[PDB]
């Protein structure tokens, strides 16, 4: 049926489950650490002579 | 009230132009 | 040891009102409530509880024109007073904060200590606020001060917030209704001759609206700064701690800092911070934003025109009453261009 008002025919629905999805961070962290982009870059400088 | 005196002069050209 | 000789070229073009430079966005403090008195004559005597809610205040962005702006900021107060008030039951006379430009003290005559002519001079003179008592304004974050014409004398200490009873020494003084005045001088000249004059201060105007004049006094319950700065005690008036200035549509002239960050070596006291503000500087100069003085004589003619034109009176709803009507319009001025 179109709608579920919960009629005699909706009273066949079947149901499947939902498509399995992990989420987690990647491998070894590669995704939070801005290697190698030159917009924003770490610095490993001396305190004095920077 | 204000009482001003009788020859009071308000240097403003009022009636007219 | 390399050296540069930096030259740069700068080009920018920035609104004169906008949220960023904080030329909108200023805030003041108004009437929210009026209740009434229960079990008391209404319309014999209105004097009652009054309540007072500071408010923040916007802008619409990029209204050049200064006297479009300091119009823009009555249309302001005016839409708030329109939801809140009308609600709550403020009065329409009694809207609080309004900016304009009179000198209202122009005609004002001292042996009757009223204003004779019976009009205030509509001649622009200098941008001011005129305040009821209980309410005021702030300019601590919004820069419109200085288009307002108000600059603060010692400007480090902070908060610049004017009140009621800031601008103690000038009250605008009442109007002397020509009429009554032109009567008794026909009536009383004529008659005694062939066979003392009084003056009336004008108790309101004709929509109803009232100018709540202080009984027994030609004076009113309004304030303009303009005539506390100039008529009023330097030491008891804003003359101690406020001083007048030029209004300038540019809202004044920042510095900009140019920073390259990994070009030139730091200058002497910068630290190589990758913060996104901070950065050393390497040249400083003003904004290519700049005012340019402006000046024609026909300022007020020219304001009428555009009533017609505009074909809407949204920014003079209140044409009857003198001291809530709409500014004059400045003869000189500034206009801001980019070089």
């Amino acid at each position: 049926g179109t709608s579920d008002n919960s009629s005699e025919i909706n009273l066949v629905q079947q149901s499947m489950p939902n498509r399995p999805n992990y989420i987690g961070f990647r491998d070894n962290f590669v995704g939070l650490m801005y290697y190698n982009s030159t917009g924003n870059m770490g610095v490993l400088a001396g305190q004095a002579s920077q | 009230r204000l009482r001003v005196e009788d020859d009071f002069n308000p240097v403003y050209p009022y009636g007219y132009a | 040891r390399w050296g540069g000789d930096l030259k740069t070229i700068l080009h920018t073009n920035m609104p004169n009102v906008n949220e960023y430079m904080f030329t909108s966005k200023f805030k003041a403090r108004v009437m929210v409530s009026r209740k009434h008195p229960e079990g008391v004559v209404e319309t014999d005597l209105s004097q009652d509880k009054l309540e007072y809610e500071w408010f923040e205040f916007t802008l619409p962005e990029g209204n050049f024109s200064e006297t479009m702006t300091i119009d823009l900021m009555n249309n302001a107060i005016l839409e708030n007073y329109l939801q809140v008030g009308r609600q709550n039951g403020v009065l329409e006379s009694d809207i609080g904060v309004k900016f304009d430009s009179r000198n209202f003290k122009l005609g004002w005559d001292p042996v009757t200590k009223l204003v004779m002519p019976g009009v205030y001079t509509y001649e622009a003179f200098h941008p001011d606020v005129v305040l009821l008592p209980g309410c005021g304004v702030d300019f601590t974050e919004s820069r419109l001060s200085n288009l307002l014409g108000i600059r603060k004398k010692q400007p480090f200490q902070e908060g610049f917030r004017i009140m009621y009873e800031d601008l103690e020494g000038g009250n605008i003084p009442a109007l002397l209704d020509v009429p009554k005045y032109l009567e008794s001088k026909k009536k009383v000249e004529d008659e005694t001759k062939n066979a003392k004059v009084e003056v009336l201060p004008i108790e309101k105007d004709e929509s109803g609206r009232s100018y709540n004049l202080i009984q027994g006094t030609h004076d009113t319950l309004y304030r303009s700064w303009y005539l506390s700065y100039t008529y009023g005690d330097p030491e008891k008036g804003v003359q101690s701690w406020t001083l007048l200035t030029t209004p300038d549509v540019t809202c004044g002239a920042e510095q900009v800092y140019w920073s390259l960050p990994d070009l030139m070596q730091d200058p002497v006291t910068f630290r190589s911070t990758q913060q996104v503000s901070n950065y050393p500087v390497v040249g400083a100069e003003l904004m290519p934003f700049r005012a340019k003085s402006f000046y024609n004589d026909l300022a007020v003619y020219s304001q009428l025109i555009r009533s017609y034109t505009s074909l809407t009176h949204v920014f003079n709803r209140f044409p009857d009453n003198q001291i809530l009507c709409r500014p004059p319009a400045p003869t000189i001025t500034t206009v801001s261009e980019n070089v």
